[PDB]
RNA sequence: UGCCUCCUAAAAUGUAACGGAGGCGCCCAAAGGUUCCCUCAACCUGGACGGCAAUCAGGUGGCGAGUGUAAAUGCACAAGGGAGCUUGACUGCGAGACUUACAAGUCAAGCAGGGACGAAAGUCGGGAUUAGUGAUCCGGCACCCCCGAGUGGAAGGGGUG
RNA sequence: GGAUCGGGGUCUGCAACUCGACCCCGUGAAGUCGGAGUCGCUAGUAAUCGCAGAUCAGCAACGCUGCGGUGAAUACGUUCC
């Protein structure tokens, strides 16, 4: 049942199946299933049509989903390449951009270890 | 009787008309064919296409494929001569009018993060080749009993003698562009 | 001294060419012209043979010829 | 001058005889050393020479080469009787007939670029001659 | 790898032919329509 | 274009065939040509070049042939082969033209055969 | 050290050196026969993974590809690529040739039998061709029943393979 | 699991980029019990859970010093370290 391209798993409740989506949260969901009047308590095998149109419409008219929020994210943080800021500049070299302590740390923004 | 197709004698062929003056009624431009290849390098090993890369376009295309084999052989890929290394299906008449009518009905518009593909993607003789990437894009197939996600190529061959008008056409029969 | 007979072999000489010349009379049967491959090939009344040996079906007199490029040997009764 | 490779490393002597038919004439440069006598010229006569020319002009000017030593001459080992096959290349040697033209100058000075070209003359093993473009 | 191998014909038993074959590319008893001389006419001539 | 890849490629087949079969005086070429409207026929003896009989599905005796190409072609078959025994010819090779045999040619084929031309 | 291919070899053939180069002592049950169909490589343009080079599409491209295997001669009309059916990778022969000291080696139309493929015409006595081989002797095996040491057998010998 | 990132913010501080803390949404890495080796612990202990304080405008408070909830299993014994 490929709900906007994500295609949830069958035997799967709605609240948390709604989570897959690049987007939407468990909280968003407490409005998705909320502002469309289906129960938390549900089998999405179980999903009727009928309802499927009535979350084919809210999510696409009050949320965003996959495609429009990663294009949005690497579209900033080229952004910030682009202007020669710092943050740019670190995200380029990989260490971490928030501060971060680099000196026993920052394994996150860079790889496994390398033991020169 | 395709509908798209009967639209396409009763608007497009005299459009074609009215944007180029063909001085000959069958100098008109029309899509020749459709050619739908797989381009498998995960089959030489192990050798599973069968249930993967046949029953699937059984189901799209509707034709039985034809599993194109290897002609040389590459070192640097580790193939050799007489692999499978490829499917491919060519689409005539009713049937791929069909296909391309379903496609931009209820099949192209779901492919993830699509806005239209390329118009520049022309080979310069009015042909036309792109790509997809998920078996999803159609009905006919669940997820449920399928396999890995895998993608089709696609050539579309037209009569068309140059660009613009392989692009017009295509524009009229429904194809997205930017 | 060094030993540099690395290459002193041959193999026999198979006496290849042309046998039987244009205008020559010849009998059914008789070879005109032994040779490795098609350099000439068979015209009318003339047959190739196992190892491309261009013999004659009858009797008659060679005449060379070419036929679109190939070059051939036909006997005119 | 080394040929890069030579499909055939063991040829037999290439041949003196007759006026050469190619390369007779100044192509390139203004002056021309000729040749008058058959003769092999080797690569190091070859290079003695275009060293000859270069070093008599110092500067300005630029010299053709338009003989190429690629024929090998082989050499038995020093000291060895006849026949146990044939000997190693050695030689490196360019057939030069009468009437080739083996090297050109060009050069704004007439009588430096002559006397060079007579310096290379003297270095071969070979009665040649400066000739013009006409 | 190349052995000589003898087509018996299967009427007259009459061992008529000597032939080669690959054991390796096909190890089993092959079979071919031989012309016989004693039946005078084509039969299947087995190996031996 | 379709037509010239048809036709170069109909020409390639024939040339093919033609290296093989000949036909003479006495044995001459029966070679065929069907377009999609008719099928000619014609005797070709081609020592000279001399076609010494033809016919075709243009004339109107073949034309007003009640049925379709299959029975045009038996038509012209058994025209052929008519005036083929009119020139004094019992016994031809057939030259498919290049087309596979079958069909209309084969009906044609079967036709001269069935009444006297003896290919 | 025998065989095959080239060059030397002087435009028929042939031609020596401890002259210059390589191959062979096989392989294929299809890589044989036949019928039918096809045309390659390379380059250019476009194309999810895929890139210089995997498969695809369109052009251009007459042979620069390929040919089981060296080289030469050939082969695009294909002998190169593919598919169907097959066993002629026959039996009895063979006019006439080539080559040749001899022994050998080689080609062969065509006739018959019984077949394969083909609608027919036709083609097929292995393989595009030329290496992949060993005289005679002495034996072995299968068949034929030819001889059978007084006679019937047999032993043993003989023929054909 | 909550590092990581984008966006939006609150508070302090003249000032938050170098370099503060806290909050919301979406994003959701390494990590599936860690080798040689090595540490602490005998009872309200280990373990685990929070709470508080000093320093301190704010705080990288997971550091340090304290408070309490639940709350264990084993120790035959000195051969060995
Ligand atoms: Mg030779
Ligand atoms: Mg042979
Ligand atoms: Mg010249
Ligand atoms: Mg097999
Ligand atoms: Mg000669
Ligand atoms: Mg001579
Ligand atoms: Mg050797
Ligand atoms: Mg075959
Ligand atoms: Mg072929
Ligand atoms: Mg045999
Ligand atoms: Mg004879
Ligand atoms: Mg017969
Ligand atoms: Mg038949
Ligand atoms: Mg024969
Ligand atoms: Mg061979
Ligand atoms: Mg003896
Ligand atoms: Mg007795
Ligand atoms: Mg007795
Ligand atoms: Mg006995
Ligand atoms: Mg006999
Ligand atoms: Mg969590
Ligand atoms: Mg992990
Ligand atoms: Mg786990
Ligand atoms: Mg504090
Ligand atoms: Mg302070
Ligand atoms: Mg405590
Ligand atoms: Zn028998």
């Amino acid at each position: 049942a490929r709900l906007v391209g994500v295609d949830l798993p069958r035997d799967k409740r709605m609240e948390v199946a709604l989570t897959y989506i690049f987007g939407i949260g468990r909280t968003r969901s407490n409005e998705i299933l909320a502002a469309t009047g289906i129960d938390r308590d549900l089998r999405t095998r179980d999903l009727t049509e009928e309802q499927l149109i009535h979350l084919r419409d809210y999510i696409e008219a009050n949320l965003k989903v996959e495609g429009d929020l990663r294009r949005e994210v690497q579209a900033d943080i080229r952004r910030k390449i682009e202007i020669g800021c710092y943050q740019g500049l670190r995200h380029r070299r990989g260490m971490p951009v928030r501060g971060q302590r680099t000196k026993t740390n920052a394994r996150t923004r860079k790889g496994p270890k390398r033991t020169i | 009787q395709p509908r798209l197709k009967e639209r396409y004698r009763s608007e497009i062929r005299d459009a074609l008309r009215k944007q180029f003056g063909y001085g000959n009624v069958m100098q008109i431009p029309t899509v020749t064919k459709v050619v739908v290849n797989m381009g498998v390098g995960e089959a030489a090993r192990d050798a599973k296409l069968i249930n993967g890369a046949v029953n699937d376009l059984a189901l799209i295309t509707g034709q039985k494929p034809e599993v194109r084999r290897a002609r040389k052989s590459i070192a640097q890929f580790k193939l050799r001569e007489g692999m499978p290394v490829g499917v491919r299906v060519t689409l005539r008449g009713d049937r791929m009018w069909e296909f391309l009518d379903r496609l931009t009905s209820i099949a192209l518009p779901r492919i993830r993060d699509f806005r239209g593909l390329s118009p520049k993607q022309f080979d310069g003789v009015g042909n036309y080749t792109f790509g997809l990437a998920e078996q999803a894009v159609f009905h006919e197939v669940d997820v449920d009993k399928i396999d890995r996600v895998r993608g089709m190529d696609i050539n579309v061959v037209t009569s068309a003698a140059t660009d613009d008008e392989g692009r017009a056409l295509l524009r009229a029969l429904g194809f997205p562009f930017k | 001294g060094a030993s540099s007979s690395r290459n002193g072999r041959d193999s026999a000489a198979q006496r290849l060419g042309v046998k039987r010349y244009g205008g020559q009379v010849v009998k059914a049967g008789e070879i005109l012209v032994r040779q490795r491959g098609t350099k000439f090939h068979p015209g009318v009344n003339v047959g190739r043979g196992g190892d491309d040996t261009l013999f004659a079906k009858t009797a008659g007199a060679v005449e060379f010829g070419i036929k679109r490029g190939r070059k051939t040997v036909s006997i005119v009764g | 001058l080394i040929p890069r490779k030579v499909k055939h490393r063991k040829q037999h002597h290439p041949r003196q005889r007759g006026i050469a038919s190619g390369g007779t004439t100044v192509n390139f440069g203004d002056y021309g050393i000729q040749a008058l006598e058959h003769a092999y010229v080797t690569n190091r006569q070859i290079e003695s020479a275009r060293i000859a020319i270069n070093r008599h002009i110092k500067r300005g000017g630029k010299v053709w080469i338009n003989i190429f030593p690629d024929r090998p001459l082989t050499k038995k080992p020093a000291e060895t009787r006849m026949g146990s096959g044939k000997g190693s290349p050695e030689w490196w040697v360019a057939n030069v007939k009468p009437g080739r033209v083996l090297f050109e100058l060009s050069y704004p000075n007439e009588g430096v670029a002559r006397a060079a070209l007579t310096r290379a003359i003297h270095k071969l093993p070979i009665k040649a001659r400066i000739i013009t473009r006409e | 790898v190349r052995p000589k191998i003898t087509l018996a014909c299967e009427v007259c038993k009459h061992r008529n032919y000597i032939t080669k074959k690959n054991r390796r590319n096909d190890p089993d008893r092959l079979e071919l329509k031989k012309f016989c001389p004693n039946c005078g006419k084509h039969q299947a001539h087995r190996e031996t | 274009s379709v037509s010239a890849t048809r036709r170069i490629s109909r020409l390639r087949r024939h040339t093919r065939l033609r290296k093989k079969l000949s036909g003479t005086a006495e044995r001459p070429r029966l070679v065929v040509h069907r377009s999609a409207r008719h099928i000619h026929v014609q005797l070709v003896n081609d020592l000279n070049g001399t076609t010494v009989a033809a016919a075709s599905s243009i004339e109107a005796d073949v034309r007003g042939v009640p049925g379709d190409k299959k029975a045009r072609s038996v038509r012209v078959g058994q025209l052929i082969a008519e005036r083929a025994k009119a020139a004094g010819i019992d016994t031809v090779v057939f030259d498919r033209g290049g087309y596979t045999y079958g069909g209309r040619i084969a009906a044609l084929a079967d036709a001269a055969r069935e009444n006297g031309l003896s290919f």
